[PDB]
RNA sequence: AGCUUGACUGCGAGCGUGACGGCGCGAGCAGGUGCGAAAGCAGGUCAUAGUGAUCCGGUGGUUCUGAAUGGAAGGGCCAUC
RNA sequence: UUGAGCCUUGAUGUGUAGGAUAGGUGGGAGGCUUUGAAGUGUGGACGCCAGUCUGCAUGGAGCCGACCUUGAAAUACCACC
RNA sequence: CGCGGGGUGGAGCAGCCUGGUAGCUCGUCGGGCUCAUAACCCGAAGGUCGUCGGUUCAAAUCCGGCCCCCGCAACCA
C-alpha cells in the first residue's frame, strides 16, 4: 500500500467513552478506535489515558497509510473531546482545524435522563 | 466384515495377484509367503500386501 | 552503464519476431560473440509438460555425435589389475577409497563415474552428494556393471545428461561457435531427435514448439 | 522348538445318497516344492453352521467367432467379482 | 461499471541464520567496470534499523576468489523460468 | 464399481498468487490484584501439520496415492 497522507478525524465523546474514526475527505474510512476497544472496561475507559490509547490505536490503523496532518470534526458532550486531542499532538500528529459538528435536535424524543423518580 | 479381501504383488512382476482376507486399514501386519504362479508354474514370492 | 561493452559492439544484429533455420542461426550466434577466448554453446528450452502429472517428468542421458562439445574426465571404481585395464580403455583416474574424501566434501574434478559391483560400496554410500550433481552411477543405466572396460569406452561416446526443473525448463551444453557448421548442425539435430524420443506418452498441447541456443553474449536465438 | 507355506498344480479307476437343483467318500499317475539322518510324509486346521443356481454389468487373456473383404465392436472359451 | 479472463507497459525476491538479505536455477579462474566505485556516520528519501540510494567526510582503478570456511546448494562472470 | 473441500498440542480456526519462522486462542494448571468470585494483569504445561509418497537439504504453503468426514441406498446391475 502507498501513503495517502491526508484525511479528516471524526471524534465522538460521551460521559464514559471516547470514539475516533479516520476518513479521506471523499467521506471514505481508513481506520477506527475507541477508549473501550483500546482494552478497557467499566470506568477504566473513562480515563484521560484511555482517550490517549484510543488516539495511538487509531494512529496504528493508518501508520502504513502515512496520515499525520489532519482536521478534526467533534461530536458529543464528553470531557474526552479534548483529552484525546491534547494527547494526539503529543503522539506526533499535526492538527489544522477543530470544528464542533454536534447536532441540536428540536426535541422529538424525550431526553434519556428520564428519571422520572 | 471389517477384515476384507486383499491382493498381493509378486517379486516376478506378475499380472496375476494372490488373494487373502486380511486387515490393512485398522490392524496391518502385512504378508510375504511365496505361492504357485500361472506363467511358468514354479512359484513366485507374493509380498508387501499393499 | 549498464548494457555491457561486449553487447554494445553488436548493435543492429537482432530483430524481434524473426524466424530462422539451424544453418542461419549458428552463423548469427558466431557473429554475436566477439570474445578472445573459446566460448561454449548452451541450450535452454521450455517443454509442454504439466507439473501436476508424474508421468511427464523428463530426466536421463544420451550419446551424441560430438557430446557436450568438450572432452570429459572419466573416473572408474574397481579392484586388482582390471583398474589399470579400465584406465587404458577410457578413464583418467582410478576410483580409490581415498577418493571418497573429494566426493563427500563435493570438490570432485571429474565429469562421469563408472563402478564394478564389488567396488560400488565406495560411492553408493555417497548418493546424497553424487545424485544432485549428475555424477551418480546407477545399475538401471549400466553405469554399475562388471564389464567396466566397455562401460568407460561408452563414457567417451559423447554422453549428455538432461533434467527438467519448474515450469518444464531443460538445459544442456552442446558445442562451441569455433566448430564447423556441419559439426554444430549434426550435434544439434541429434539432441533434438534424442529429445523427441524422450517425449512422454501424454504431453500438454505442443511438446516442443522451438529450440533455443545461446553463448550469453548478445543473448540466444530460436529455430 | 527348528525348518517350512502342499491354505500347491494338470488328471483321475471308481463308490454312497437326494424327486431335482444339490451334498458325502477315494486308489493311482503327471508338473513343481518342502520336512527329515533316513524309513516315511504333505493336494489347509480335530470334525459336524461361517451360506445361492441363473440373468446382467465390471475386469486380465485369447483369430474360437465375427453377415462384401481386411481390421474393429458384440459374443464364445480360459481366468474372475 | 463490475466477479472471472486476455493483449499492452514498469520494477521486483530479508518470510528464519550469519561474516553475509543466497528468488527459483544451470554453468563457472578467469572476467566485467575503469572522471568514477569503495562505506559508515550527523543531514535528505526509504527501511526488515540490518543498511539500500545521495552530497560530504572522501578516493581516483578497481572489484573478486581458490587456502580456509558457513551452507543441502555460494558470495567473480552470466543464462533459463 | 467413484469425487475434492477439510484434516495444524485436548476442541475451534488462521497460516497458502515468496517453500523453513509453529501461530491465533478456548480450556487446563499456577501466581499479582479489589470487600470478593470472575473480568483484569503476570505466567506455565502439551504439537508424530490425517498418513505415506513425488521433487528435495527441504512440502502447513504444490501435487499423487491411501484413509476418514461430507446433503446422498455412489451402482447393486
Amino acid at each position: 500500500r502507498k501513503q495517502v497522507s491526508d484525511g479528516v478525524a471524526h471524534i465522538h465523546a460521551s460521559f464514559n467513552n471516547t470514539i475516533v474514526t479516520i476518513t479521506d475527505r471523499q467521506g471514505n474510512a481508513l481506520g477506527w478506535a475507541t477508549a473501550g476497544g483500546s482494552g478497557f472496561r467499566g470506568s477504566r475507559k473513562s480515563t484521560p489515558f484511555a482517550a490517549q490509547v484510543a488516539a495511538e490505536r487509531c494512529a496504528d490503523a493508518v501508520k502504513e497509510y502515512g496520515i499525520k496532518n489532519l482536521e478534526v470534526m467533534v461530536k458529543g458532550p464528553g470531557p474526552g473531546r479534548e483529552s484525546t486531542i491534547r494527547a494526539l499532538n503529543a503522539a506526533g500528529f499535526r492538527i489544522t482545524n477543530i470544528t464542533d459538528v454536534t447536532p441540536i435536535p428540536h426535541n422529538g424524543c424525550r431526553p434519556p435522563k428520564k428519571r422520572r423518580v | 466384515g471389517i477384515r476384507e479381501k486383499i491382493k498381493l504383488v509378486s517379486s516376478a512382476g506378475t499380472g496375476h495377484f494372490y488373494t487373502t482376507t486380511k486387515n490393512k486399514r485398522t490392524k496391518p501386519e502385512k504378508l510375504e509367503l511365496k505361492k504357485f504362479d500361472p506363467v511358468v508354474r514354479q512359484h513366485v514370492i507374493y509380498k508387501e500386501a499393499k | 552503464a549498464k548494457l555491457t561493452k561486449r553487447m554494445r559492439v553488436i548493435r543492429e544484429k537482432v530483430d524481434a519476431t524473426k524466424q530462422y533455420d539451424i544453418n542461419e542461426a549458428i552463423a548469427l550466434l558466431k557473429e554475436l560473440a566477439t570474445a578472445k577466448f573459446v566460448e561454449s554453446v548452451d541450450v535452454a528450452v521450455n517443454l509442454g509438460i504439466d507439473a501436476r502429472k508424474s508421468d511427464q517428468n523428463v530426466r536421463g542421458a544420451t550419446v551424441l555425435p560430438h557430446g557436450t562439445g568438450r572432452s570429459v574426465r572419466v573416473a572408474v571404481f574397481t579392484q586388482g589389475a582390471n583398474a589399470e585395464a579400465a584406465k587404458a580403455a577410457g578413464a583418467e583416474l582410478v576410483g580409490m577409497e581415498d577418493l571418497a574424501d573429494q566426493i563427500k566434501k563435493g570438490e570432485m574434478n571429474f565429469d562421469v563415474v563408472i563402478a564394478s559391483p564389488d567396488a560400488m560400496r565406495v560411492v553408493g554410500q555417497l548418493g546424497q552428494v553424487l545424485g544432485p550433481r549428475g555424477l551418480m552411477p546407477n545399475p538401471k543405466v549400466g553405469t554399475v556393471t562388471p564389464n567396466v572396460a566397455e562401460a568407460v569406452k561408452n563414457a567417451k561416446a559423447g554422453q549428455v545428461r538432461y533434467r527438467n526443473d519448474k515450469n518444464g525448463i531443460i538445459h544442456t551444453t552442446i558445442g562451441k561457435v569455433d566448430f564447423d557448421a556441419d559439426k554444430l548442425k549434426e550435434n544439434l539435430e541429434a539432441l533434438l531427435v534424442a529429445l523427441k524420443k524422450a517425449k512422454p506418452t501424454q504431453a500438454k498441447g505442443v511438446y516442443i514448439k522451438k529450440v533455443s541456443i545461446s553463448t550469453t553474449m548478445g543473448a540466444g536465438v530460436a529455430v
